């Protein structure tokens, strides 16, 4: 599963 | 440590043709939960910061021309430039933002090849030392080979008809995007005293495109 | 309109430290995280870290966890990256970047202009600039070649423009050569009409940022 804190500038929502 | 491996390391594709850049990730970067591929394609011209081309593997960045396409999922991704032009010659990086640390591929250098199969001979120019430089006690003589192809060229310096060795330096440009040609500069660096000793200074240029070596000369 | 403006290029001794700054404008500085990413000459981009512009939490790459410190000034809207114990492989361009900002509303990606850092015990030296004047020996087919020799500088790079950017067509700025002295030298050339050498003005603009050197050389017949 992806780490949302790898790049905080990325919101994972579709 | 998601390792991003690009292939090939450098591609030579001609105008209007398709460029293909593969990128494989050491682990699957497709999250099933949202069906998104945590991959971006970046464009980098020399001396410039990279430019985002694609994110979510295939979702276009606003402004990128439709001839750019992102394909792939999971661990295998491809950047396709369906119709190449000079403003697309660059170095192409894949990039994962799936996990930390953020990593990039080794990059793929997209080079332009001549669709002509023809060859361009260099136009040769010689520059004696400037008087400014001769004021300071050194003399640089510059030979310029402009707009030739292919890149292989031989420049030999002759001072008073004697072939020189050990006192010249050479530099070739990267490819020109428009004409795919190269230019080369060769500098003969002498002492000002050593320069005043002689009169005839020439650079002899050998290249595929010349039926015979071309000599460009001047008298001090 | 969102801008990342980084501090100027630097030469640092091995084992010393270097602090690169990144001034952010055009957006609410508290909203996003600024990343630091470096690129050694010709090599791939190495992500160094990020810091949230308002919050202040940092995440470092494990490769730089020992020697890197990312800090932020929320008033000056500035991120800082400090690399200490500078080794040889630290010579690189250090970018700050708003890497792949994918908000529920927008998606963009902005970098600073980059900051070259050369790790060397050799000292900064600005270049001498000399005209490569057009003459009868630099003419071919109605065209005249002319240029500027930018000699004896350290470190890389110097940038050359012509007529403050209005002259770009036919310009070739060659890769620098490394002289035996350890100093660099390059030439920048351009081909123009030979018929208009009497009416046009050609000036080479040389900039060497590490030495704060600016030279506009008029190149005349």
């Amino acid at each position: 599963n992806p780490d949302p804190n790898a790049n905080p500038n990325v919101d994972p929502n579709a | 440590d998601i390792v991003m491996t690009q292939s090939p390391d450098s591609l030579a594709v001609s105008l209007g043709e398709r460029a293909t850049i593969n990128c494989k990730s050491s682990q699957n970067i497709l999250y099933s939960s949202n069906n998104k591929n945590y991959l971006a394609w970046y464009q980098q011209k020399p001396g410039q910061p990279p430019k985002l081309l694609f994110y979510w593997a295939s979702t276009r960045e606003s402004g990128v021309p439709d001839r750019f396409s992102g394909s792939g999922s999971g661990t295998d991704f491809t950047l396709t430039i369906s119709s190449l032009q000079a403003e697309d010659v660059a170095v192409y990086y894949c990039h994962q933002y799936y996990s930390s640390p953020l990593t990039f591929g080794g990059g793929t250098k997209v080079e332009i090849k001549r669709a002509d199969r023809t060859v361009a001979a260099p136009s040769v120019f010689i520059f004696p030392p400037s008087d400014e430089q001769l004021k300071s006690g050194t003399a640089s003589v510059v030979c310029l080979l402009n707009n030739f192809y292919p890149r292989e060229a031989k420049v030999q310096w002759k001072v008073d008809n004697a072939l020189q060795s050990g006192n010249s330096q050479e530099s070739v440009t990267e490819q020109d995007s428009k004409d795919s040609t190269y230019s080369l500069s060769s500098t003969l660096t002498l002492s000002k005293a050593d320069y005043e000793k002689h009169k005839v200074y020439a650079c002899e240029v050998t290249h595929q495109g010349l039926s015979s070596p071309v000599t460009k000369s001047f008298n001090r | 309109q969102v801008h990342l403006v980084q501090s100027g290029a630097e030469v640092k001794k091995p084992g010393a430290s270097v602090k690169v700054s990144c001034k952010a404008s055009g957006y609410t500085f508290t909203s996003y995280a600024i990343h630091w990413v470096r690129q050694a000459p010709g090599q791939r981009l190495e992500w160094m870290g990020w810091i949230k512009g308002g919050n202040g939490n940092t995440r470092y790459s494990q490769k730089f966890q020992d020697r890197v410190t990312i800090t932020r000034d929320t008033s000056a809207s500035t991120a800082y990256m400090e690399l200490s114990s500078l080794r040889s492989e630290d010579t690189a361009v250090y970018y700050c970047a708003l890497l792949t900002v994918i908000t529920p509303d927008d998606a963009f990606d902005i970098w600073g202009q980059g900051t070259m850092v050369t790790v060397s015990s050799a000292s900064t030296k600005g270049p001498s600039v000399f005209p490569l004047a057009p003459s009868s020996k630099s003419t071919s087919g109605g065209t005249a070649a002319l240029g500027c020799l930018v000699k004896d500088y350290f470190p890389e790079p110097v940038t050359v423009s012509w007529n403050s950017g209005a002259l770009t067509s036919g310009v070739h700025t060659f890769p620098a050569v490394l002289q035996s002295s350890g100093l660099y030298s390059l030439s920048s050339v351009v081909t123009v009409p030979s018929s208009s050498l009497g009416t046009q003005t050609y000036i080479c603009n040389v900039n060497h940022k590490p030495s704060n050197t600016k030279v506009d050389k008029k190149v005349e017949p």
